[PDB]
């Protein structure tokens, strides 16, 4: 029985599964801070499901076989060449930012679906709520246009208004010279090109917009670089939080039913990401669109609905 | 504007009076029944195409049910339609018979005695 | 016909006209709808009493029941309009055009 | 191949398939019997056979 | 008539179940086979039409039209498969499906026993044609062309629908045999005048009559090659066939209701022929030529004599073959140089000699050289018009001259002189193109030997 | 003068222009119920006079 | 809204319509209309926002005015004959008032202003309901009292409906307003043949409901409400846009499609009653509806509009919910003309 | 050489609140993407 109105009528409820450690948690921080290790440790301690940060190929991880697809059929953007040529006049920068917002929206829907269906909590790296720091950084560095920011704000205004914000917001704080130190010691030849003004912009956006905004409907836990290797101490700090602040205590079974009907049905989640606003950076012409769609449908498991591709070994197609 | 609703001795919601059984039923190879089956087959194919399943191969039990449902309903539709046309003709003939002064038989002329007008093409 | 019947039909026409020609407040139009119902109740009651149709004495009560439902429905919508705009003005509801 | 449930897996739902095929078969036999009865009643009413 | 029809329908799933690389082969083979079977409708009784059944019948008027339709389908497939090579398998199958549905609608329309069925099929031909033009048309202008083609046609055909249902209410039948045997004169009244107009204007706009012809240059120029072929060869003839059928219930009113249409058709013959002399587009020139030829057919049908009906039938068939050939010839060069302008490529006889021969023969049949059937039809119509009034020879004579002028103008501009120096991508003619031209031309020449087959019922 | 201008002007361009004008007149309503309802009153008065007095 | 509450409200809407359809007493017909409106107002506001509130408010005002007028007509009819049975109205003035009330309930011109606004203000599911199920009750009432009605008023409103539907539809880019003007023109067609043959009214209504259900379900499946948003569907679901193209041509009334059957049947019936002129106008005017259907088909299926980069992510996901009756509705909307003589079973 | 398909400037003819824009309907703005208008600061 697929979840729907009939399942909600006879029996199924959400509140009977929420058991005090549901707690959507997100672990934010600037570039190359150790937020990922802390997130994995928090998830392992508290027993929550961990979500590695959504990248260009996050959607590939969830459909077909979890293998990534080619960049021209999925994403059509490059993080490496954003570091090499951030001002390229092919619109790679805003295309990347918009695709990454869409990926994070999809992951937020997946995490909320997990939480609302199994009761077990989730841990996210960044979110649709903190995605804008990169947008503001790019815009202040002259990487994207004013129109790209306006389009981003439109898409966000119509998408992010549908979900519940996280219970806990964990911010790993690392100053920018330490960030540059870690970047150079890492080894990635592209990340070497990241200027100090860019990281400073990301950090300013974080500390002046994101944390003051989330602190109104969420409780915030800031941690410097050194006090963040103590995963036991962070988990102890989270276990003694009184979540009495945001919209989560205002949620009964009917609001949960609406949200659970929305977080499944990924097409309804992604609906407003492709709104007919014709920015040159993200608009694709009819001929390229047709070519790339035809090439997508020739991938070995993509021509038909999941259980109907015999090229991938499916059986009883006539009887399904 | 409502010609057959008020006809006498008509049961409200029968769809098939008992008098209809005096009429020959439509044959099972009636071309209208074959067309109804073809409609059901097209419904099955569009069903496969919308759900992104192989169009001619995917659900054979489903396509069979489509065709069977269309043929089943079409049989009774054809019975009712033929019965209604039989009623129309019955009533029309009875009315012509009972009102002979409105449908007179006048002697018809051969064309040798009817003077028709001639119009030359030139 | 009798003078009394003419007056009641005139009351219906006046209330109908009042409903049709809006001013600023919605509540005034709701009142006009109620007025129409009141005149319908009076007219049907006079006709029923005069002809002594005994079983039809219950239909004006049914009329009142439905009138109450309509009135309740109207007030709910007014509550929602006022919550949106802080005012029950007709001019505010111009978002949708033809 | 596929990562998760894929609710229709390698085997088809035999309950739903059986019910669909049974519905089709029952409809067809009911229709054949109905047509036989119609033909016989029509012949009886008009005295053909 | 079922024997011709079912196989045509069969063509549909045969192409939908074929392998991706065999669609053209299969469709062409079985289209040719269907054309051969149809060839057997040319046996005609004499006194009356062959009535296969209550629903379908074939005539001597009808038989030539059906054979031309069935023969045109494989030629359209040969002409299409070049510019459709880059297309996906599904869209190629959809294009072929459009062509097959068009053939099916056309065959039924010509053989329907009664007018309501004729009307429904005659109108159903609009959908595949519109889809072909607007989906596979090369230019942006195709959308406008599609609208013009649709609206001009429906504005004429809806009054026809009203008139037909009224006529069946007053007469009791629309079956063509009953319509003919029980024909009675049309009085001279305003009601009958408007009934005449409603019975005639749809076929007038299909021909097209001069002044209601503006949809045709748009639609014929903006369409893909097969769309243009079927629009000129067959779809224009729906108007002529329908008019020849319908004018049996219109006597004796036609005697004077025909005057404005005759004036329009004769003067507009002169007008469209003169227009062809100053045309910068090569498809535009062939379209206007079609208009000029159909004006002649309109005159022939309006004057209502046996010689004029014979000439109209012959001219319809001959025009259908010649106009399709000319469109294909223009399309080969367009495929080479990707422009429709006539002076872009010059002196092509130096580069493509056999194609120049095809050009010469098509231009010679367009100007109605004896003893081609183009001249047979034109001469019969001109004689009937002379009997109608001796002054028509002046207009007819003038038209013959202007037609020779623009035909040879097109030939000289495209084939003679020196080649444009810059264009260097003119490859040798393919076997496909030469065979397409021959399959247009050989049938026309063969028809001269047996003129009576295309002559019609009056013969 | 004839094909590209006047034959265009009389039949198709006139039709387009007229239907475009009538569409703009019909569809450009301000969405105010006061105006719509006022018209309903006008319509009701007309019917009960030029239709209800005629039988 | 709780699912159980939504089911109860849909059942109350349908039961009010059925009460209108099974009743012999004018009071019970009025009660059916009241119950239908009462349950219908919440269904319009199911997805709460200011536009849905405004749409429900305009709807309530229009329908309650119509209800008062309907009741007044019933009471005048009772005054001039002690009758409650719905047969043929006894008083001419009561019949005029009744006709105008039912025209307001249907949205016939000149009472057409509410239909586009309310349809635009609500969701596609509520629009589907409003434009299909909300027509049955007033049409059934009009079919019952058809002999009594004056032809001049009815045909005036019907011709106005056709004209205004065409003209108003020409100017729209929102799909819900296009559907609403389409509905207005279709209602004009249904009511033009009513004083002559109610079977033709029923046939027209059935075919219109089939085509409208198909169109609304296709618009829900490809969750688009503007022209430009529907211009993207080709780059995700081409079959949907092809099926919509064919359904659009059927709505236009072009032969050999089903949509042509109602127009064909109505014109023929009218000619029998010596009415050549009204039909010629009606068909030539429906050409406008065909024009804006063709424009939508141009932008949606016959050409390819530019697309966006984020569409690639949608390429990877199947539709979560599938409509069971959508395939059948398309086939009945397009391929049913050869079955035309089956209309005799409707009388 | 390829078939012509609509581009951004062609598509934008259908992006306004209305076809056939006049001087009055020029200041009509298309409705929000979801059918949700921004709340008003009508402070009670
Ligand atoms: C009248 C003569 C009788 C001769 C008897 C034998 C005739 C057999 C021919 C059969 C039909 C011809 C097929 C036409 C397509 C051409 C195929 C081709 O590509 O050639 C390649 C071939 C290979 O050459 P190549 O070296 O590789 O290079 C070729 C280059 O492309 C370029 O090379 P090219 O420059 O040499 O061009 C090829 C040639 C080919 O181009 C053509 O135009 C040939 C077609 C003629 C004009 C077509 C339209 C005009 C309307 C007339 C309709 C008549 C049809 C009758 C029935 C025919 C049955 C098919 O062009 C011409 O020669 C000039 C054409 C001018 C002809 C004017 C004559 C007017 C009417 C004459 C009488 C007609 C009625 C007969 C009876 C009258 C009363 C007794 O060249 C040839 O074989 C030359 C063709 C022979 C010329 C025929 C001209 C007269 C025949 C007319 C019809 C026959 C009537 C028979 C009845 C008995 C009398
Ligand atoms: C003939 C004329 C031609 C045809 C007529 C025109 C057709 C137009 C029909 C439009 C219907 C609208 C609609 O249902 O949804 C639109 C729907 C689109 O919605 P969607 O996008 O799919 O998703 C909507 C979700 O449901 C989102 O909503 P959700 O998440 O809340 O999902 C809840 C869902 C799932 O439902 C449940 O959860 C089931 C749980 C059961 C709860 C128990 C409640 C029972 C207690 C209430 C009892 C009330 C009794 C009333 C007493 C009255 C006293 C006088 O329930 C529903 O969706 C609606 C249920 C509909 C109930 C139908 C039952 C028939 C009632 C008959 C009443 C007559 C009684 C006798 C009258 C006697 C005279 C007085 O359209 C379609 O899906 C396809 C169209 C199908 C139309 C019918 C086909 C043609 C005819 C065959
Ligand atoms: C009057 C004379 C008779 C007429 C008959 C009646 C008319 C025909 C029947 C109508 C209904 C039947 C088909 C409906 C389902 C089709 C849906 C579909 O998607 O098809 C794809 C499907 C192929 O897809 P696939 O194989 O999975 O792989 C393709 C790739 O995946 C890639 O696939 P994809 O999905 O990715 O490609 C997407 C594509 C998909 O686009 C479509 O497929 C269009 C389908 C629209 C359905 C039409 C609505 C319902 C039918 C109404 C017809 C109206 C006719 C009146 C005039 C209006 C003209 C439309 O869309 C596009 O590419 C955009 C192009 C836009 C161009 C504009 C054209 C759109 C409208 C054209 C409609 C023309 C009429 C239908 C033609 C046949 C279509 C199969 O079609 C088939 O393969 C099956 C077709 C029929 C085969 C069954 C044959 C029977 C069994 C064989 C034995 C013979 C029996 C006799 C025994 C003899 C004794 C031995
Ligand atoms: C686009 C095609 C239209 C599709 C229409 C929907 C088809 C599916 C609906 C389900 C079929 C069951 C309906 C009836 C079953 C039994 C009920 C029966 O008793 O009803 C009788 C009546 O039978 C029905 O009316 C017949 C319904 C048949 C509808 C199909 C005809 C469509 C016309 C041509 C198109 C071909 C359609 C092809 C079929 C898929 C009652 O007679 P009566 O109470 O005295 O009349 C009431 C109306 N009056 C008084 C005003 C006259
Ligand atoms: C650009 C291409 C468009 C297509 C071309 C369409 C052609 C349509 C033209 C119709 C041909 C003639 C129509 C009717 C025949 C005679 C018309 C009339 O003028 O003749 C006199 C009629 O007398 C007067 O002229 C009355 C008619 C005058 C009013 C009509 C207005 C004409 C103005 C031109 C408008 C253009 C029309 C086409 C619109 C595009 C004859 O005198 P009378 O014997 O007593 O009447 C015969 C009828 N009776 C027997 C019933 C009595
Ligand atoms: C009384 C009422 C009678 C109703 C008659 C209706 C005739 C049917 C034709 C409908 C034409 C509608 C044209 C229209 O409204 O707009 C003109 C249109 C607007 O362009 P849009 O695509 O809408 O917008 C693009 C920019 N965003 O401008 C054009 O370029 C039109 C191009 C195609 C026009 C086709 C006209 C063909 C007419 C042929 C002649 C017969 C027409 C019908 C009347 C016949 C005479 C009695
Ligand atoms: C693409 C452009 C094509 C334009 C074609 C337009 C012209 C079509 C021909 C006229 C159309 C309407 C004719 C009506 C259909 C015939 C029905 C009929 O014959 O009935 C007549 C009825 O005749 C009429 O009512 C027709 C009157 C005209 C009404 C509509 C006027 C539309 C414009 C008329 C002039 C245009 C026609 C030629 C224009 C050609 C295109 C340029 C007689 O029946 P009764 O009423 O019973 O009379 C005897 C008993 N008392
Ligand atoms: N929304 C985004 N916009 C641009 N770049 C992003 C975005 N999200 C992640 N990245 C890139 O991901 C890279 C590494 O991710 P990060 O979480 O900062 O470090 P770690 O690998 O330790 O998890 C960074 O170089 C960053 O630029």
């Amino acid at each position: 029985l697929q979840y729907g109105p009939l399942a909600f009528v006879l029996g199924e409820r959400t509140t009977r599964k929420l058991t005090e450690t549901s707690k959507v948690i997100t672990v934010d921080g600037n570039i190359c801070s150790g937020k990922g290790r802390l997130a994995r440790e928090i998830a392992e301690k508290l027993g929550l499901r961990h979500f590695p940060e959504a990248g260009i190929h996050y959607a590939d991880s969830t459909t077909g076989d979890g293998k990534p697809l080619d960049v021209q059929l999925s994403g059509n953007c490059s993080l490496e060449k954003f570091y090499d040529d951030p001002k390229s006049n092919d619109g790679n920068s805003y295309r990347l930012q918009s695709w990454l917002y869409a990926s994070r929206l999809l992951q937020y829907a997946d995490a909320l679906e997990h939480l609302l269906s199994t009761g077990q909590g989730v841990v996210l790296e960044r979110s649709i709520y903190s995605d804008f720091v990169f947008l503001e950084a790019m815009y202040r560095q002259g990487f994207i246009r004013k129109q790209c920011v306006e389009h981003y704000n439109e898409v966000k205004k119509v998408t992010a208004c549908e979900y519940l914000p996280p219970h806990v917001v964990v911010y790993v704080d690392v100053p920018v010279p330490e960030i540059q130190s870690r970047i150079q010691k890492k080894g990635n030849p592209h990340e070497m090109k990241i200027t100090a003004a860019y990281l400073q912009d990301i950090e300013n956006a974080y500390k002046k917009t994101f944390l003051p905004e989330m602190s109104e409907k969420c409780e915030v836990l800031q941690y410097s670089a050194r006090e963040a290797e103590d995963a036991e101490k962070v988990v102890e700090d989270i276990e003694y939080l009184k979540c009495d602040k945001g919209p989560w205590p205002d949620q009964d079974d009917r609001t949960f039913h609406r949200l659970r009907m929305l977080v499944q049905n990924k097409l309804e989640v992604l609906n407003y990401t492709t709104i007919p606003v014709y920015l040159p950076e993200i608009t694709i012409g009819a001929h390229q669109s047709d070519r790339v769609f035809q090439k997508f449908t020739e991938l070995p498991g993509r021509k038909y609905s999941p259980g109907y591709n015999e090229d991938v070994g499916d059986k009883w197609i006539w009887l399904k | 504007m409502t010609m057959m609703s008020g006809r006498p001795g008509r049961v409200p919601l029968q769809f098939l009076p008992n008098e209809a059984r005096s009429l020959p039923p439509p044959k099972l190879t009636d071309p209208r029944l074959v067309y109804m089956g073809f409609l059901g087959y097209c419904s099955g194919l569009i069903d496969n195409a919308i759900r992104r399943r192989p169009v001619v191969s995917a659900g054979l039990h489903r396509q069979l049910l489509y065709v069977t449902s269309f043929v089943f309903f079409g049989y009774y539709l054809l019975k009712r339609q033929d019965y209604m046309y039989a009623l129309r003709d019955h009533d029309m003939f009875a009315y012509v018979k009972s009102h002979p002064e409105d449908f007179p038989e006048k002697d018809k002329k051969t064309y040798g005695e009817i003077l028709e007008e001639f119009h030359p093409v030139r | 016909m009798p003078l009394v019947y003419m007056n009641i039909i005139m009351a219906f026409a006046i209330a109908l006209a009042g409903l049709l020609m809006y001013r600023s407040h919605l509540m005034s139009s709701l009142l006009c709808l109620e007025g129409m119902m009141l005149s319908l109740f009076i007219m049907s009651t006079l006709i029923i009493l005069n002809t002594h149709f005994t079983l039809a004495n219950m239909m004006p009560i049914i009329l009142l029941v439905f009138a109450a439902c309509e009135a309740a429905l109207g007030l709910s919508l007014l509550v929602m309009v006022s919550n949106t705009y802080g005012t029950d003005y007709v001019q505010n509801l111009n978002l949708l055009q033809c | 191949k596929f990562y998760i449930r894929e609710p229709p897996h390698g085997s088809p739902d035999w309950l739903k398939v059986g019910l669909t095929l049974g519905t089709s078969v029952f409809l067809w036999i009911y229709l054949i019997k109905q047509h036989k009865e119609d033909v016989l009643e029509y012949k009886r009413r008009n005295g053909l056979e | 008539m079922l024997k011709i029809i079912i196989p045509t329908t069969m063509l549909l799933p045969m192409t939908w179940m074929s392998k991706h690389n065999m669609i053209w082969i299969n469709a062409t083979v079985h289209s040719l086979l269907i054309s051969l079977i149809s060839l057997s409708l040319l046996n005609q009784l004499g006194e009356n039409s062959l009535n296969f059944s209550l629903t379908f019948f074939s005539d001597s008027l009808s038989a030539p039209l059906l054979v031309l339709t069935t023969w045109l389908l494989p030629l359209m497939l040969m002409a299409s498969q070049s510019h459709l090579s880059k297309e996906t398998t599904t869209r190629k199958k959809l294009y072929i499906t459009m062509l097959i549905l068009l053939q099916l609608f056309l065959i039924m329309t010509f053989t329907a026993t009664e007018l309501i069925l004729f009307y429904i099929l005659f109108e159903a031909t609009l959908v595949p044609t519109l889809i072909i033009i607007t989906r596979w048309g090369n230019q942006t202008e195709r959308l406008n062309a599609g609208l013009y083609f649709l609206f001009y046609t429906l504005a004429g055909s809806l009054p026809l629908l009203v008139a037909l249902v009224y006529i069946q209410n007053t007469t009791g039948s629309l079956n063509f045999l009953i319509i003919h045997y029980w024909s009675h004169p049309l009085s001279n009244s305003w009601s009958n005048i408007f009934m005449w107009l409603a019975c005639i204007m749809a076929f007038m706009v299909k021909m097209p009559l001069y002044g209601l012809h503006l949809w045709l240059p748009k639609a014929h120029v903006e369409a893909p090659i097969a769309g243009s072929m079927v629009l000129a060869a067959v779809l224009l003839k729906l108007g002529g066939y329908g008019m020849m059928r319908i004018t049996t219930i219109l006597n004796p009113l036609t005697n004077y209701m025909a005057y404005p249409f005759l004036m329009l058709s004769m003067w507009g013959m002169i007008m469209t022929s003169s227009i062809c002399l100053r045309q910068t587009d090569l498809k535009s020139l062939i379209a206007y030529s079609s208009v000029s030829h159909m004006a002649l057919v309109i005159v022939a049908i309006m004057i209502q004599t046996p010689w004029s009906f014979m000439g109209a039938t012959a001219l319809m068939i001959a025009h259908g073959l010649t106009s399709s050939m000319l469109f294909c010839l223009a399309n080969t060069n367009y495929e080479r140089v990707h422009s429709r302008t006539m002076i872009l490529a010059r002196g092509l006889q130096t580069l493509l000699p056999l194609m120049a021969t095809w050009w010469l023969v098509a231009s010679l049949t367009n100007l109605a050289l004896p003893p081609s059937i183009n001249l047979i039809g034109e001469l019969f119509i001109i004689t009937a018009s002379f009997s109608w009034s001796n002054i028509t020879i002046i207009l007819m004579g003038m038209n013959m001259m202007i037609t020779a002028l623009y035909s040879l103008y097109m030939l000289i501009t495209t084939q003679r002189g020196k080649y444009t120096h810059h264009i260097n991508n003119i490859k040798p003619s393919f076997t496909r193109e030469n065979a397409l031209m021959a399959l247009h031309i050989l049938p026309l020449l063969l028809l001269t030997l047996n003129p009576k087959m295309i002559l019609g019922p009056l013969y | 003068l004839l094909d590209l201008i006047w034959l265009e002007t009389i039949l198709p361009k006139t039709t387009s222009f007229i239907q475009m004008k009538m569409s703009i007149m019909v569809s450009n309503q301000k969405g105010l119920i006061k105006l719509y309802f006022l018209s309903f009153l006008i319509t009701i008065m007309i019917s009960m006079t030029l239709f209800n007095y005629h039988e | 809204m709780n699912p159980i509450i939504y089911t109860t409200l849909i059942m109350t809407v349908m039961s009010g319509t059925m009460l209108v359809m099974i009743s012999s007493h004018w009071l019970l017909i009025w009660i059916g209309f009241e119950m239908n409106l009462l349950a219908m107002i919440p269904v319009l506001m199911k997805n709460f926002n200011p536009r849905a509130t405004e749409a429900a408010t305009k709807y309530f005002l229009t329908q309650a005015t119509a209800s008062m007028m309907l009741m007044m007509a019933i009471i005048i009819n009772l005054l001039y004959s002690g009758q409650w049975t719905i047969t043929k109205m006894f008083n001419p003035v009561a019949m005029t008032m009744m006709t105008m009330a039912l025209a307001m309930k249907l949205g016939l011109s000149p009472f057409h202003f509410w239909v586009p606004e309310v349809t635009q203000g609500i969701s596609l599911q509520a629009g589907l309901l409003l434009l299909t199920w909300q027509k049955l009750a007033p049409l059934s009432v009009l079919c019952q009292i058809s002999q009594s009605i004056n032809p001049n008023l009815m045909l005036t409103m019907a011709m106005l409906s056709i004209l205004i539907g065409g003209w108003g539809g020409l100017n729209q880019t929102q799909l819900r307003k296009i559907m609403a003007y389409s509905s207005i023109a279709h209602m004009g067609w249904m009511t033009a043949v009513l004083p002559y043959n109610t079977t033709m009214t029923i046939l027209n209504l059935l075919i219109y409901i089939t085509m409208t259900l198909a169109m609304f379900m296709l618009l829900i499946h490809s969750s688009a409400t503007t022209t430009l948003s529907l211009s993207h569907t080709w780059n995700k679901m081409p079959v949907i846009t092809s099926l919509m193209m064919v359904t659009l041509l059927s709505m236009g009334g072009l032969p050999p499609l089903s949509g042509f059957m109602p127009k064909w049947m109505i014109i023929q019936e009218m000619t029998k009653n010596e009415s050549i002129i009204m039909p010629t106008l009606m068909a030539m005017t429906a050409l406008l509806n065909l024009y804006f259907y063709m424009r939508l088909a141009y932008s949606s299926s016959l050409t390819m509009f530019p697309s966006t980069n984020n569409m690639k992510m949608k390429w990877q996901f199947e539709h979560t919910k599938q409509m069971k009756l959508l395939p059948t509705m398309i086939v009945l909307s397009t391929l049913v003309l050869p079955m035309t003589p089956a209309l005799s079973s409707l009388n | 050489a390829r078939q012509w398909q609509p581009d951004v400037e062609w598509a934008e003819q259908f992006g306004g609140a209305v076809m056939y824009p006049t001087k009055e309907t020029a200041h009509w703005k298309p409705p929000p993407w979801n059918d949700v208008d921004p709340p008003k600061d009508t402070l009670v």
